[PDB]
RNA sequence: AGACAACCUGGCGAACUGAAACAUCUUAGUAGCCAGAGGAAAAGAAAGCAAAAGCGAUUCCCGUAGUAGCGGCGAGCGAA
RNA sequence: AUCCCGUGUGAAUCAGCAAGGACCACCUUGCAAGGCUAAAUACUCCUGGGUGACCGAUAGCGAAGUAGUACCGUGAGGGA
RNA sequence: CAGUGCCGGAAGGUCAAGGAAGUUGGUGACCUGAUGACAGGGGAGCCGGCGACCGAAGCCCCGGUGAACGGCGGCCGUAACUAUAACGGUCCUAAGGUAGCGAAAUUCCUUGUCGGGUAAGUUCCGACCCGCACGAAAGGCGUAACGAUCUGGGCACUGUC
RNA sequence: UUACUGUUCCCUGGGAUUGGCUUUGGGCUUUUCCUGCGCAGCUUAGGUGGAAGGCGAAGAAGGCCCCCUUCCGGGGGGGCCCGAGCCAUCAGUGAGAUACCACUCUGGAAGAGCUAGAAUUCUAACCUUGUGUCAGGACCUACGGGCCAAGGGACAUUCUCAGGUAGACAGUUUCUAUGGGGCGUAGGCCUCCCAAAAGGUAACGGAGGCGUGCAAAGGUUUCCUCGGGCCGGACGGAGAUUGGCCCUCGAGUGCAAAGGCAGAAGGGAGCUUGACUGCAAGACCCACCCGUCGAGCAGGGACGAAAGUCGGCCUUAGUGA
């Protein structure tokens, strides 16, 4: 059905230097959920960008 | 919506209802200006009389 | 108690048009009609504007500014 | 936001109330629901004085002699 | 009476303003911790937003209603010579044109066939019927009288020829 | 006109003009009484508190019977009889005495209040009527004033908001191409031909597709590579699994065609998310708006022993300021 779908990282929302919520939507779950490792988030490494 | 005064008066003679002559039971706004004030049946509660009478 | 060139105040108040069509908007609260009054009328003495500094009833001209802003953020309108 | 209006509810007044562009505090200004008032200001059917790189006879007022005339229309009105 | 209209129902559902239990948000006396730079939670009150439930007609829904808007179907087979089907099977709608009339101010093909009329008549009258697409108060059929009506043939009368 | 947006007529609800009762019952109230079988037990343990005396002749225990509830274990309770007691840490039990109290929650009943809802109702304002009534110096059977009448009745009427609702009425639109117009087809992107050996190119000129799909059909490190003939082996069939010979990349590459690709871009495995963030010299196209490629750098990674490749998919459609 090709539905879009967004990832997002691990918030914390702190008073550190503009750390902030790391959305990246992608596409096509026809499926059960799919994570995936995309990185470079606020923090410069990543993994399990869930939803 | 909205309910409409209900104004104090004190009498003038016998109320078939209400009181003979003493009570002070707060009509309505819409018989005081008929049956009581018409009729002379009723004075309104004036602050004025109330602490001279 | 009737009359009036234009100016003024009030009430009612359009449309062709511009938007390259057109219903929000614009022509415009213009035109016109009615009602008063004056040589001028209306406004007017602060429940105002301002901004940590000051002003001091109204009414006009300049200028801020075709700026701020408003706007099918379109045509356009446009302060203080 | 201020500003005036239709319907219905409908405060306090100064150890108050309104404004300061929703609203809330603190501060600052002004204090409503009564009235009056000259000037600078816009205007011309007009009067007086003056001026014209304005016309001068199909121009200038439509009109340089009985010109809103003759004439035309029932009439508003048109008009040499 | 399927659709629409109208009328009568309106039991159930959707149903506006409005009313409203709550719930939420801002502001906020005072409260509290840290390097440096300021927050947070928060009485009251004042202002907000969302709102369970309630909220009529209307519509959905249920019946009557056609001199209310309107509509009135095809394909395939068989009969005593051959044919034409009295009679049957199928999808269909709400049903499938009744009586009369009919190539008709409606039939296109089409000067349709046939008869009468004419010397000869695509006009005309009477019929048949496959009514392209007639038809019952946007009435059907027929009518004596009447028409400065349209239409065909007559006798008389004539420069119409 | 069953095109769009609205207005008016009309219909309904909320508020205003708008009131007397006296009831029925919906939602808050506030005072009046039962309610309880976890098991150790004096035995159907109500939680939470004041908690050492209440309850009695304004007359109990006890038995005689009436009623109601019911898990026929017993509970509340009227009458009469009776006449000197039923009672507390007395021990059990998470929690206490049926001595007693405030109530109360487990829920249930009623006279008390708000606002509605409904019902009938009368009269004061409202609508409507009257040859009736009296007059002003005269009448007003010249409309009309006061007055009493008689109907109607807080409904209607008006005013405001809200929903529905007649093209009755208004303000407007309804594309262009089109070898005349209308009817028909068409309107954007991709590929091949016309396109005349760079690019570009027109026609209602000739052929087709697209408005996606893929967590892998992506990324890497590896390995092999199809077909279509013939020969073998049962059905097996013209064509299905199994071994040997020609081969031009005739196979495929998700979907159309063209160009491409057989150290493969063909197929299969191993691990993985680079279908990352900040970007970017220069180019190609080029009316503008758009669009396409990109060496290289930084961060942080995947794969790989390393070299290196990786910011989507063999390329061009899969998209719109």
């Amino acid at each position: 059905v090709k539905v879009i779908l967004e990832c997002t990282g691990c918030v914390r929302k702190s008073v550190n230097k503009g750390s902030r919520g790391v959305s990246r939507y992608i596409t096509q779950k026809n499926r059960h959920n799919t994570p995936s490792r995309l990185e470079l988030r606020k923090f410069c490494p990543y993994c399990y960008k869930h939803t | 919506k909205k309910v409409k005064k209900i104004r104090k008066i004190i009498l003038k003679e016998d109320i078939p209802d209400l009181g003979k002559k003493g009570q002070l039971l707060d009509v309505r706004a819409g018989f005081l200006r008929n049956f009581l004030l018409p009729l002379g049946k009723a004075e309104v509660v004036t602050p004025l009389l109330l602490k001279e009478m």
